[PDB]
């Protein structure tokens, strides 16, 4: 009856392992709970893609834009301060009759704060388009990008 | 005969109980699975990260001796991106402006000379500087990786001696 | 017959249990396992380049050669070899022909 | 009693190995899909490619935006892909050997779903 | 390239590939077109090896081309950590370490640092730096399963150096149970189950 | 009894139904070969330092069809009168590839 | 016949348990409702 | 002075540090192991 | 003003301690730096993925009946 | 014999206990090595 | 082994301090000045110690809550160090440290088995 003995010993091993595990868990549940609570970030690392963690909830326009000239930058407009520019044109402001006029800033920091603020404040003033065209501003924009 | 059927039914009952245990979102089941997953990673990475963090705290204490502006944010160019870094005033470790609950805010550069990325990084320094992430122990305790043994990374040694 | 059918059923049982116990069954597990596998591959490839100090015959000019002790750091994820020689780091791109032609004599004349 | 043993083995197989595997898979992937849908973006830029996801009874499935030539759309057009409702897409399930680095991209698309799980 | 015949073609051929041994040999001729072409090349790619060779070739006779290249590169790349000797990141003080003041920041006057990152006027004062202190340099340290300590107490005085702070005892002595209790409970419950099964049978 | 065999068959059928419904794709991606990770040093494995008269050359580079001179630190082609003697002293008469160096 | 009856009772109970615990995650009606 | 914060202004009782390290550390239960081994051997030979 | 310039140091299964004492009346100190090892004891928990298999073990008792 | 089966069951229980204890030692071998690397000086010392 | 050794530390300390208290009982005979603070030279420092009135173990002037005071000397002849030790004797003599069990309970070591230390060197030299 060797097979019966083997079955008995393996089933006893299973039951005894269950009892050992139950006793150890009963006496160490709080311990492993504190261990998990203090090591919660060790369960799954945030680099499952092999790349650093990225919070998709936080928006960034630099992630997708692949052409530099599409981006908005603060550039010194000589004799008149700092202006925000891109290949689309300049950040503009409304005139008395809904016109587009170049929005000028006193300091670099103010221009940066206006340009990169998450508030929708984009007003394109292309100096090379048919409605409002002039050679000086178009050449400056071409030379500053 | 009858004992065989009784044992059969008992095994089915224990299987149903284990089904309950596994698929009922139990606290004990969850803690045990979490514990296995957490324990392996702790064994893998905790000592490496602690030793490396102590060594880089030593290196940052040596580096900050004399310098006064080493503890303010500067936009550092890492080739493909910008990071608003500084030296932590307490642990003397590299610190960066964090993006939400993820890693540092890496401002991508579309070309080699990207002014817009520089300026957005400056905007982060002036505005979003309240959320910061430090290499090593803090990065391991918050993100699960320390950044020292991952490349390319702004904490890794290869990306910094390159 | 009956014994063959029972054995086939038991082996099918053992195979399916083995797959569901030791192989990924959802996208989280599959992603974790592939991260671990790729990391192991990268670490092995990095360790192929000898990290310890090694003796090389380095040509400092066209017709001058010196025996020098160098250190090498290989990063195969980005494909770059940093050689510390005489206390200075030289970065060789493994996708650059000239960097290849400069680094290969150093690596091959090593011992 | 070999057949009773087989009944026991397969009952345990199903209800203690397979069904818990289904439960973990569904919990993790439904949570990932909910976190995705909370972004309120139809396509996201993963590994320089635009990926969207859907939930079916078999789990979550990723697909990549492609143009009329079955060439993946770069993220530079992400906005004009999100506004578009008739984007040609290729599912990551069927292996495509014509697209370079498709397997790695689909890998990373699945991998960044689990930033919270 | 001993004559000015190939200058016009090589001007563009070497912008295509600046690391070419033939382009570098064309630059070794040290004529104005070659040095100006490489000043233009290195004002954009100063972080490349051929720019190291270019700076080696020109200096000290024609350092001006490398200086103009470095100025352009380090005003474009403000965030590069290698431009923080020539272009200090502080807003109002970029010329902080220009000239003999290069010695005042000992990471600029370093032998592990490429001298394409210093202006020539900074580079010539790198050999006159006067340093007082206690420096320990280790070329390499391959340590396996071995803790190392490298301390340099530079004061002439014998300081009142005490003991290293041990830390804080985070672990709390939770009330435990006798170590034999698990084995005793397991054996007792197994024996009781067996006895009950035997009696019932 | 045939009823118990039918029960086992029903259990196998339910296993296959569950596997087909929920784990079809995971099993489809099971016989396929693993993803290939590019090796930047794989194309340099056959490179060996041959010598042509006094000029040190690099062989074994497939994409560079013409024989390519070995460059020095300052990117200057290597010319050495004792090229053959230096090569023989470094490794021996038998040629050495980069694979052999990496496998030391 | 007792084995068959007991096996079906346990299979039905376990399927009911699994269905009750897994309906919130496999029933995609809520996801289809949300647009 | 680089690691000045590494040292202690107050004296350190390093014996108590070592004693806590010994107290809160893994207990190789050689007493239990030896008793279990002797019981196993006696059961295997004498009892069975 | 005194400088130590070590070379390629390599130590294994050992301990190193470099002190820049250039005959400055600094007594040779071999003070062992003890710390609070805040060790977490791992518990003998088998991966509960074993729970189905163990049940199968008990199940094979039905063969002995 | 019933008593022989009881002794076999108890032997299996004791050997399972021994395996669990050896597994406990195995899981804590990194802790053991850390303790030893920190406290190897006091292996033979007569004082701190 | 490490665990057993650190366990034995206490018993070894108790044995050594009993032996050295016996030796101090033997040594203190007809020399009353031994029971008064004296500034002793240790080559590199001065310590103001005596023999304890009760336990007959070495007892020196303490420094704060740490070990005995050590007036470091910058040469063989240091009049300022000795005069400061005299100042400690005449003013800051209220706080003292005794070798043996008291030092074990306060600072974790008994002074013995430690080289160099004032307890063992003073006992050996005398």
């Amino acid at each position: 009856n060797s097979l019966s003995i083997f079955f008995i010993v393996v089933a006893t091993a299973a039951v005894c392992l269950l009892f050992i595990q139950g006793y150890s868990i009963y006496e160490n549940y709080g311990n492993i709970k504190e261990f998990n609570a203090t090591h919660a970030a060790f369960e799954y690392s945030k680099s499952i893609g092999g790349t650093p963690a990225l919070d998709r909830r936080v928006q960034d326009v630099n992630d997708t834009i692949s052409d530099v000239k599409q981006k908005w930058r603060c550039v010194v407009y000589p004799g008149n301060g700092f202006v925000s520019a891109s290949i689309f044109g300049f950040q503009a402001e409304v005139g008395p009759n809904n016109t587009r006029s170049i929005r000028k800033f006193n300091t670099m920091q103010q221009c940066i704060d206006f340009t990169f603020s998450d508030v929708i404040n984009i007003n394109i003033y292309n100096p090379c388009v048919v409605p409002n065209i002039n050679n000086a501003e178009c050449q400056f924009l071409k030379s500053v990008l | 005969k009858t004992s065989t059927l009784i044992f059969f039914v008992i095994i089915l009952a224990i299987s149903a109980l284990l089904l309950w245990f596994q698929t009922s979102d139990n606290p004990v089941f969850n803690e045990l699975t979490r514990y296995m997953r957490i324990k392996n990673t702790v064994n893998d990475w905790k000592s490496l990260t602690d030793s490396k963090t102590k060594l880089e705290s030593d290196r940052g204490r040596l580096l900050a001796a004399g310098k006064d502006d080493i503890f303010e944010f500067k936009c550092v160019d890492f080739g493909a991106y910008f990071i608003a870094m500084r030296l932590d005033k307490k642990t003397y470790l590299p610190q960066a402006i964090r993006r939400g609950t993820g890693d540092a805010w890496m401002v991508k550069k579309a070309a080699k000379v990207d002014p817009s990325a520089q300026q957005f990084c400056q905007y982060l320094i002036k505005h979003k500087s309240n959320n910061v992430i430090t290499c090593g122990n803090e990065m391991l305790n918050e993100l699960g990786y320390s950044g020292y043994f991952m490349s390319p990374h702004w904490c890794s040694d290869f990306s910094n001696m390159e | 017959m009956a014994s063959l059918l029972y054995l086939i059923l038991f082996l099918l049982f053992v195979c399916i249990s083995y797959y569901f116990t030791y192989y990924p069954t959802n996208k989280l597990q599959a992603a974790v396992m592939e991260t671990d596998r790729e990391n192991a591959i990268i670490r092995q490839r990095n360790d192929e380049i000898p990290t310890r100090t090694l003796d090389t015959a380095i040509f400092t000019d066209a017709s001058t050669v010196a025996s020098a002790q160098i250190h090498l750091y290989y990063n195969s994820n980005i494909g770059k070899i940093i050689m510390s020689l005489n206390g200075k780091k030289h970065t060789f791109n493994l996708y650059d022909d000239n960097d290849i032609r400069t680094l290969l004599p150093i690596l091959l004349l090593s011992k | 009693m070999i057949t009773l043993f087989l009944i026991l083995c397969y009952f345990i197989l199903i209800f203690n190995i397979i069904v818990p595997a289904i439960s973990e898979k569904m919990r993790r992937e439904r949570a990932a899909y909910v976190n995705y849908k909370r972004l309120n973006k139809n396509f996201i830029c993963v590994d320089d490619r635009l990926f969207s996801y859907n939930f079916t009874t078999s789990g979550i499935k990723a697909k990549v935006a492609v143009d009329n030539k079955n060439v993946p759309i770069p993220c530079s057009k992400i906005n004009e892909v999100n506004n578009n409702k008739d984007v040609d897409t290729l599912y990551c399930d069927k292996d495509r050997d014509d697209i370079p680095g498709f397997a790695r991209s689909c890998y990373r698309a699945y991998s960044d779903l689990f930033f919270t799980t | 390239y001993k004559t000015e015949h190939c200058d016009d073609f090589m001007t563009g051929f070497c912008r295509n590939d600046p690391g070419n041994p033939n382009c570098l040999e064309w630059l070794r001729a040290k004529r104005k077109p070659a040095m100006s072409t490489y000043s233009d090349i290195c004002s954009k790619h100063m972080d490349a090896r051929y720019c190291s060779e270019f700076i080696r070739i020109i200096r000290p006779d024609y350092f001006t081309f490398g200086d103009t290249a470095l100025y352009v590169f380090c005003n474009d790349h403000k965030g590069n950590r290698n431009c923080w000797c020539a272009n200090y990141p502080k807003s109002n003080s970029g010329d902080k370490y220009l000239g003999p003041r290069v010695c005042w920041l000992h990471e600029c006057t370093d032998e592990s640092r490429d001298r394409k990152w210093l202006y020539y006027n900074q580079d010539v004062q790198r050999t006159r730096c006067k340093y007082v202190g206690c420096t320990i340099n280790v070329n390499s340290l391959a340590l396996k399963n071995s803790q190392a300590e490298l301390t340099s107490n530079c004061t002439r005085t014998t300081s009142a150096v005490g003991d290293v702070h041990p830390g804080e005892p985070v672990v709390k002595d939770k009330i435990k149970l006798p170590t034999w209790l698990g084995a005793a409970i397991t054996l007792v419950v197994i024996s009781v189950i067996f006895y009950f099964i035997s009696i019932y049978s | 009894v045939y009823k118990h065999r039918l029960i086992v068959l029903f259990e196998v059928f339910v296993v296959f139904i569950l596997i087909y419904v929920f784990f079809r794709s995971e099993l489809n991606m099971f016989f396929m070969p693993k993803r290939k990770i590019p090796d930047p040093i794989d194309r340099l494995r056959r490179a060996n330092l041959a010598c042509e008269d006094d000029k040190l050359m690099i062989y074994g580079l497939p994409w560079m069809t013409t024989q390519t001179s070995a460059l020095s630190i300052n990117s200057k082609p290597i010319v050495y009168k004792d090229c053959a003697k230096l090569l023989r002293s470094i490794n021996g008469s038998q040629p050495v590839s980069l694979n052999d160096v990496l496998r030391r | 016949m007792l084995v068959v009856i007991m096996f079906f009772i346990a299979f039905a109970f376990c399927s009911w348990l699994s269905y009750s615990y897994l309906r919130p995650y496999i029933s995609t009606k809520e996801l289809n409702k949300s647009r | 002075l680089s690691n000045s914060d590494r040292f202690s202004t107050v004296p350190v009782n390093r014996a108590k540090v070592v004693q806590h390290n010994i107290k809160h550390s893994f207990d190789l239960k050689l007493h239990l192991i030896s008793l279990l081994s002797l019981l196993v051997i006696w059961i295997l030979i004498v009892a069975i | 003003d005194c400088t130590i310039s070590l070379g390629n140091v390599s130590i294994t299964d050992s301990k190193l301690d470099v002190n820049n004492v250039c005959d400055s009346k600094r007594v040779a100190t071999e003070n062992i730096a003890v710390r609070y090892l805040n060790q977490e004891i791992r518990y003998p928990i088998i991966d509960i993925k074993w729970l189905p298999i163990g049940l199968l073990a008990l199940a094979i008792l039905i063969l002995a009946f």
